[PDB]
């Protein structure tokens, strides 16, 4: 019944987000690097980016 | 016991006629009598085969054979019409088949399971669909009792079916199937595909809502992997617990890597529990000399980050050796960089200076893939964090370190892109990794980006009218995440490029970028949400499933206040031709949206009915705007469309509860009618 869960549906650990914070032009820390999903983008030989390399590749 | 003793007293003929009467008595319709007779048939099968009496008749001689007995009785007993009777029949079947295993009558097993063309795989496929859980428990027990003596070659699909019963959502089913697979992998240690299907089975166990079977999986994997490998001097090929664990992590390399997230959650539990040990650190340091250390290094990716207290000089020497080497495995070098970043709080500056110098010279080398570039730039953020103890100090140090490679790659892009470019006069990979390096630098120095860089990458965008262009839009998005003025300047051009350009991959990247700008700037891109809603109707199904993943990430935090058009899109995406993406949609709403709030479909039902009816003149509702493009995309009406209407309607009915069904029947019989 229950299928596989997509991995992107899980929030990351807080200490990891403390370990990579992102700051501003003024230098104050605004967010973390793991708060955004282009870090989790995966390259393709055609140049595409997908969150899940596991699965059907586009033709 | 009394029958067995009296049967030993009985001669073969009296036994024969009494088996004839008992076989006739098996057809009696009394349920406890049938239960008692099948139990005493099992008791007779506990005894070996009765001595062959040639004086007896052919009908009496055939009673002697245990194969004929299990062919006559329990073939009908497993195929009865009562659930408890079939449950006890399958329990007696598992007992009699392990009895034939102990009596080494494998020909009986082959005659039942693989009769030369009644198929036991077929009836097992029936048993796993049974409502009763213990029927499936007896079924899994009897199918794991078999094939422990025979190879899996030719019937690995039965094992594939076995992790399909690991999928069954019952506490006892996983609670016994996990023990079954753990005794399978130690029944025979040497079969790679059994371990592959095993690890595929066991890594989604620990995401269950139930906690105890999750933990039983956690310490079963602890005794399989954590409590197997010893010190490398102590390590021996004869110590096959170590060899099995080494082979299991050898199957963890390039086969399934999403499970590392489950491992991060498991180690997060063991970080709450502090189950990591300095003895584990000593063991993995002892195995750093081994060539098997690369999965041990990616195990150390977060394990070593808890408390760096030791000497890591040999790790630095090995990293220097593989960095002087030019073509390593990218995963190995990336995991070595992340463990170096995690232990940098304990490491001194006396090594950090030459580490950063080696990074700077090899960054001038540009000898990596882009994933290694991303791991390296976050690791160098870690090195600047460990170098400094003041926000101004890390600001200045990260500023100058990023400024060096910023000016370097800036000079390279001025020499290439700002100068004339031929069709084939450049290498695409070098320029793409150069732009990616500049994007990572501008991520790490937001204060050091100027308007000349803005017009440079705008001129790069002007070279549109492909592979480089989408990555340029990605880096533009990384920059306008920090620059709201460039974001406001860009978004009409981005929206125009969304509904003009024709390549699927660049539009995928544009949607990913502007939805992460939705996560940053929801208050401003709420007006651009209907661009996502119309882009939901893509020709390519991968685009549609990717936007499903994005809208799932938008809905799980609940960024936006809920509007009926969004719910209309959530309903409308469910008529995908590919069933897996749609079923991901219903699974997402069932496990998340139903959990978060149960009443959304209750108010949304009537306007969903009006939306699929093309009715806009409602007094209470239907106040939302509409576009011509979505009007022609929404072919949702007519005789050609009625089937998906009441399909969706009955899906919503089974989503509704009985109290909700009663209240919604009251609402439809009052308000609409």
């Amino acid at each position: 019944i229950i299928p596989l869960l997509p991995m992107a549906l899980v929030a990351p650990d807080e200490m990891e987000k403390n370990n990579n914070p992102l700051y501003s032009r003024q230098g104050e820390v605004l967010a973390s690097r793991k708060d955004f999903r282009m870090n989790t983008c995966v390259p393709h030989p055609r140049g595409a980016f997908m969150l899940e390399p596991e699965g059907m590749s586009p033709m | 016991q009394s029958l067995v003793q009296l049967l030993s007293k009985l001669p073969c003929g009296e036994y024969a006629m009494f088996i004839a009467w008992l076989y006739k008595y098996s057809r009696s319709s009394k349920i406890p009598h049938r239960v008692f007779t099948l139990d005493v048939v099992l008791a007779l099968l506990e005894l070996p085969e009765r001595e062959v009496d040639n004086t007896l008749s052919l009908e009496h001689q055939k009673f002697l054979k245990h194969k004929f007995l299990v062919q006559e009785i329990m073939f009908d007993r497993c195929l009865d019409k009562a659930p408890t009777v079939r449950s006890k029949a399958l329990s007696s079947f598992a007992h009699c088949l392990e009895l034939t295993v102990t009596s080494a009558s494998e020909s009986i097993l082959e005659l039942l399971i693989n009769s030369p063309t009644r198929c036991v795989m077929a009836m097992l496929r029936r048993r796993i669909r049974d409502e009763k859980t213990n029927v499936r428990k007896s079924a899994l027990q009897v199918l794991v009792s078999i094939l422990k003596h025979c190879d899996v070659s030719g019937m690995k699909e039965d094992l594939w079916i076995l992790q399909d019963q690991c999928r069954d959502p019952a506490v006892s089913v996983r609670k016994q199937a996990l023990q079954s697979l753990t005794e399978l992998l130690m029944a025979q240690p040497r079969c790679v595909q059994i371990q592959k299907a095993w690890l595929r089975g066991v890594v989604p166990v620990v995401m269950d809502c139930e906690s105890t079977v999750q933990e039983k999986a956690l310490e079963f994997l602890d005794q399989l992997l954590l409590q197997n490998i010893r010190h490398h001097s102590h390590f021996h090929s004869g110590d096959d617990s170590q060899v099995l664990a080494w082979a299991l992590l050898t199957l963890l390399t390039t086969e399934s890597q999403e499970l590392s997230r489950y491992l991060n959650k498991a180690f997060h539990i063991w970080s709450k529990k502090e189950k990591f040990s300095p003895t584990f650190i000593n063991n993995v340091i002892s195995h750093t000399g081994t060539e098997h250390s690369a999965p041990a290094w990616m195990l150390l990716s977060k394990i070593a980050g808890s408390s760096p207290r030791l000497d890591y000089s040999r790790i630095i020497q090995s990293w220097e050796k593989i960095s002087s080497q030019q073509n390593p495995n990218s995963n190995t070098l990336g995991h070595i960089l992340c463990v170096i970043g995690h232990i940098a709080k304990h490491l001194p500056k006396s090594t950090r200076d030459k580490v950063t110098d080696a990074v700077k010279c090899k960054l001038n080398g540009f000898q990596w893939s882009l994933e290694v570039i991303s791991s390296a730039v976050d690791a160098l953020q870690r090195l600047c964090r460990a170098s400094a103890e003041t926000p101004a100090e890390e600001q200045e140090l990260l500023t100058q370190v990023c400024g060096d490679v910023l000016s370097t790659c800036e000079h390279r892009l001025s020499n290439i892109v700002l100068k004339e470019n031929g069709t084939g006069n450049m290498d695409e990979d070098l320029l793409v990794k150069y732009i990616f390096t500049l994007g990572d630098i501008a991520q790490l120095c937001p204060a050091r980006v100027e308007k000349r860089i803005f017009l440079l990458i705008q001129s790069v965008l002007a070279s549109s009218a492909s592979v480089i262009r989408a990555h340029a839009i990605i880096t533009l998005g990384k920059l306008c995440l920090q620059h709201e003025d460039l974001a406001k300047k860009s978004i009409p051009a981005l929206v125009r490029e969304l509904e003009v350009c024709e390549d699927v991959a660049v539009r995928n990247n544009v949607i990913i970028v502007m939805c992460d700008l939705c996560i940053r700037y929801t208050i401003m891109v709420d007006k651009y949400i209907p661009n996502i809603s119309m882009c939901l109707k893509d020709s390519d199904p991968f685009i549609r499933k990717q936007t499903l993943i994005l809208l799932t990430n938008l809905l799980q935090e609940e960024f936006v206040k809920w509007k009926g058009s969004l719910f209309f899109r959530f309903v409308s995406t469910l008529i995908d031709s590919h069933p897996d993406i749609a079923s991901f949609g219903e699974f997402c709403l069932a496990h998340l949206l139903l959990k978060r709030n149960p009443v959304m479909f209750f108010q949304h039902f009537i306007e969903c009915i009006f939306h699929f009816n093309n009715y806009e003149k409602h007094e209470k509702y239907n106040k939302f705007p509409q576009s011509e493009r979505e009007k022609r995309l929404f072919s949702l009406k007519g005789k050609s469309n009625k089937e998906r209407r009441m399909k969706i309607y009955k899906f919503l009915l089974e989503h509704f509860t009985d109290e909700q069904r009663f209240n919604i029947t009251s609402k439809i019989c009052l308000s609409i009618l």
